[PDB]
């Protein structure tokens, strides 16, 4: 499967970017995000939207809200999308480092995740659990046009690569392929078709 | 309908009165109009309904410490400021603006501002501090003497940008709100 | 830009905004509108490039919805909320103020550079409209002398002035802030000092001497000025009737220097009050 792996991951980059556009979708989509320490009456539960010109956010302060997203203006509709340095994952998150009232426990290490602009401002968010963290770690990176970080992403390579390459080898059915190329034919250099074209 | 009593004091050289007039302008940056006269004022909604507001441009001669605590009666919020790029204003502001402000009405959320937050990285502005042997003294130890007070909130915007400045001007209001 | 549509590259509209939207609300709220969501700097002049580059260019500022005529309503004692109706609806003309430094820049004075180049703006069809905006129809300039300047500043003023006694006049249960807010600010010019600016610029015989001619216009200030000073009188009156034991240390700044400038324009300007 020598050729067949070469081939197989040299045809790469249509399934990573149809993930990263369904990340973009799924950004879109959104749901309501996890904030800080929400406990004295504080929406825990808040919808972060993307634009779908996918150049704005809309998020903020959103109320605890089981339908997920309402679409409407949030409490700010901007997340400046050309300028964001990182978002922090783990214990890079200010907010994780905190000794005081805003301690956030060990328990969620992996829901750390801060959006950095305006060089100060940092929007420290939580995530029901991992899958999704990574999905929007992921789609971030997508909107930085980087790597994935979801484990799931690379579940989805290596799972749609695989059956996209599986579909391809009907052809080549009873047949084997010369790890070596075949020898190329000598083409005549004469273009002189003797038959007509098309 | 409601009116907000606002005060703003500060030394002289970082020309806060240009920030104050800029916002109730709405004007372009770099593009304001200096009028004649102090306490300016705006109707502005912040939540819910519009409130009105003025901002007492008080200035910020040492003298004149006999008639500005005369305003300070009964002000929902006051705004002390300085310049993010002056030391001396920090010396003042430490030493002077913030001690006898807080004796004066030691019962009002106050908010600290920072000011020419794009020349606090300015690196011009940087190394003619460094060979006048002054500090482009940033964030962190701002937000050290916010503590020091624990003011409401402390800030730092920029004229020329306005950055932060419509930020500024709410949680100024939402102080009270 | 270009890649703007047909309709809209190198066009200039004009928008009828919400009740209190800042100029950098509207603008995110525009910028939603729109990909290529930048902002040149060069704000009153247009960009020749971008006359016919691509790359759309855009550019938001408030401009002075310029007072309408209500006809037949041109002297009558007509009270404020008729034209406060009228100050901002039914409206087509827009002026936009434009700084400038003409002069030297002395450096204890701004008003010996001060010439505002304000652009008028004229519509097709007056606010409001079927559409919350319109483009521009004529778009026009304007020429202001530091002594217009301050006639305008002035005659605002007045007005403003006006505005608030009356205002307290006719409504008891009214908040005494805001007569605090322009005495006080009227009464010390107190980061510098408009008044003192206006002698050192134009009372001064060396403004006669830049400007012999153009002297017709410092007898005017001191009219304008003049006028004020009772217009002043009568706002130290109306804070008498609502001072507070906290405002009589400020109402008494206030009256002392009123009479001090009362005097200082009857002798020391040598104007002639009414």
């Amino acid at each position: 499967s020598r050729p067949i792996l070469e081939l197989k991951e040299k045809i790469q980059p249509e399934i990573l970017e149809l993930i990263k556009q369904q990340r973009l979708n799924r950004l879109v989509e959104g749901t309501c995000f996890r904030k800080l320490n929400a406990r004295r009456r504080q929406d825990k539960f808040w919808y972060c939207r993307l634009s779908p010109n996918h150049k704005v956010l809309h998020y903020g302060d959103l109320e605890e809200s089981p339908q997920g997203e309402v679409p409407h203006d949030s409490l700010q509709d901007k997340l400046p999308v050309a300028d964001i340095k990182a978002v922090v994952t783990g214990k890079d998150c200010p907010h994780m480092k905190e000794k005081g009232a805003l301690k956030q426990n060990k328990e969620v290490l992996e829901l750390a995740f801060s959006i950095l602009y305006d060089s100060n401002c940092q929007l420290n968010f939580i995530a029901p659990d991992k899958h999704e963290y990574c999905i929007w770690t992921d789609g971030l990176n997508a909107l930085l046009g980087k790597d994935m970080m979801s484990d799931l992403t690379r579940n989805d390579l290596d799972t749609l690569l695989s059956m996209e390459i599986k579909l391809r080898l009907l052809d080549l059915e009873n047949i084997q392929i010369p790890d070596a190329p075949p020898p190329i034919p000598k083409e005549p250099s004469n273009y002189d078709f003797v038959y007509d074209c098309n | 309908m409601q009116a907000i009593k606002c005060v703003v004091v500060g030394d002289g050289a970082v020309a806060k009165t240009c920030l104050l007039i800029s916002y109730t302008t709405n004007a372009f940056p770099g593009e304001y109009i200096p009028t004649v006269f102090d306490n300016y004022s705006a109707n502005v909604m912040v939540d819910g309904k519009p409130v009105n507001l003025g901002l007492w441009d008080t200035a910020g001669q040492e003298d004149y410490d006999r008639l500005r605590p005369l305003s300070y009666p009964q002000t929902d919020v006051f705004l002390i400021c300085f310049s993010l790029v002056s030391p001396a204003s920090f010396e003042n502001v430490r030493a002077k603006w913030y001690p006898e402000v807080r004796h004066h009405c030691p019962n009002t959320p106050i908010i600290l501002v920072g000011t020419k937050l794009d020349l606090r990285d300015d690196k011009d502005t940087i190394e003619k501090l460094k060979e006048k042997k002054l500090t482009p003294i940033t964030y962190p130890q701002g937000l050290a003497m916010a503590k020091e007070i624990g003011a409401v909130k402390y800030l730092e915007c920029s004229a020329l940008t306005q950055r932060g400045l419509k930020t500024v001007f709410d949680e100024a209001i939402r102080a009270v709100l | 830009g270009q890649g703007f549509p047909s309709f809209l590259r190198n066009k200039i509209f004009i928008y009828r905004g919400k009740e209190y939207e800042r100029r950098e609300d509207f603008s995110l709220r525009l910028l939603t509108q729109f990909p290529n969501a930048e902002k040149m700097t060069s704000t009153t002049p247009p960009g020749e490039d971008i006359k016919s580059s691509p790359k759309q260019y855009m550019q938001c500022f408030t401009v002075k919805p310029v007072m309408s005529l209500p006809p037949s309503y041109k002297d009558k004692p007509v009270p404020e909320q008729i034209l406060n109706y009228y100050r901002a609806n039914e409206v087509q003309q827009f002026r936009y103020s434009r700084p400038f430094r003409k002069g030297e820049k002395d450096p204890d004075n701004e008003f010996a550079t001060m010439w505002i180049e304000r652009t008028t703006y004229t519509t097709a069809y007056t606010f409001p409209g079927i559409l919350k905006w319109f483009e521009v129809k004529q778009i026009s300039t304007e020429e202001i002398s530091p002594l217009e300047n301050a006639i305008e500043t002035m005659e605002l003023t007045n007005e403003r002035i006006s505005n608030c006694v009356q205002q307290h006049a006719w409504d008891r249960s009214l908040s005494v802030h805001p007569l605090s807010m322009l005495l006080s600010g009227i009464v010390d010019p107190a980061v510098m000092g408009g008044f003192s600016n206006y002698e050192k610029a134009f009372f001064t015989e060396k403004y006669l001497q830049e400007h012999p001619e153009d002297q017709e216009k410092v007898e005017l200030l001191k009219r304008l000025i003049a006028l004020q000073m009772p217009l002043l009188t009568e706002g130290i009156r109306i804070h008498g009737e609502k001072l507070t034991e906290q405002l009589k240390p400020l109402h008494e700044r206030l009256s002392s220097c009123f009479r001090e400038l009362k005097e200082k324009v009857e002798k020391h300007y040598g104007v002639i009050t009414l």
